[PDB]
């Protein structure tokens, strides 16, 4: 069972990461059923 | 979810993950309307020594 918890919060620091409290709510039940040992997030580039 | 209860008309904001609530308990005095998703506090029926 995959659980996505997610939460959206405004910030405007520059650098690290903010110091405050936010819960994540669930967002997404998924049903995949396979193993997962390791995992890479995905960027986009820019072009000119 | 079977019980039995009087409904009022609930001022708790549920939200969309959650269908119902619990109480120290663990019996659900608050419940979302599966029909119209409506929130009601579900307050127990009288309990009195004769
Ligand atoms: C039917 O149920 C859905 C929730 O699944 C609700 O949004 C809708 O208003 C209901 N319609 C009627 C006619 O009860």
């Amino acid at each position: 069972y995959f659980k996505i918890y997610s939460k959206h919060t405004p910030i405007n620091l520059v650098r690290d990461l903010p110091q405050g409290f936010s819960a994540l709510e669930p967002l997404v039940d998924l049903p995949i059923g396979i193993n997962i040992t390791r995992f890479q997030t995905l960027l986009a580039l820019h072009r000119s | 979810l079977t019980g039995t209860g009087v409904l009022t008309e609930s001022n708790k904001k549920f939200l969309p993950f959650q269908q119902f609530g619990r109480d120290i308990a663990d019996t659900t005095d608050a419940v979302r309307d599966p029909q119209t998703l409506e929130i009601l506090d579900i307050t127990p029926c009288s309990f009195g020594g004769v």
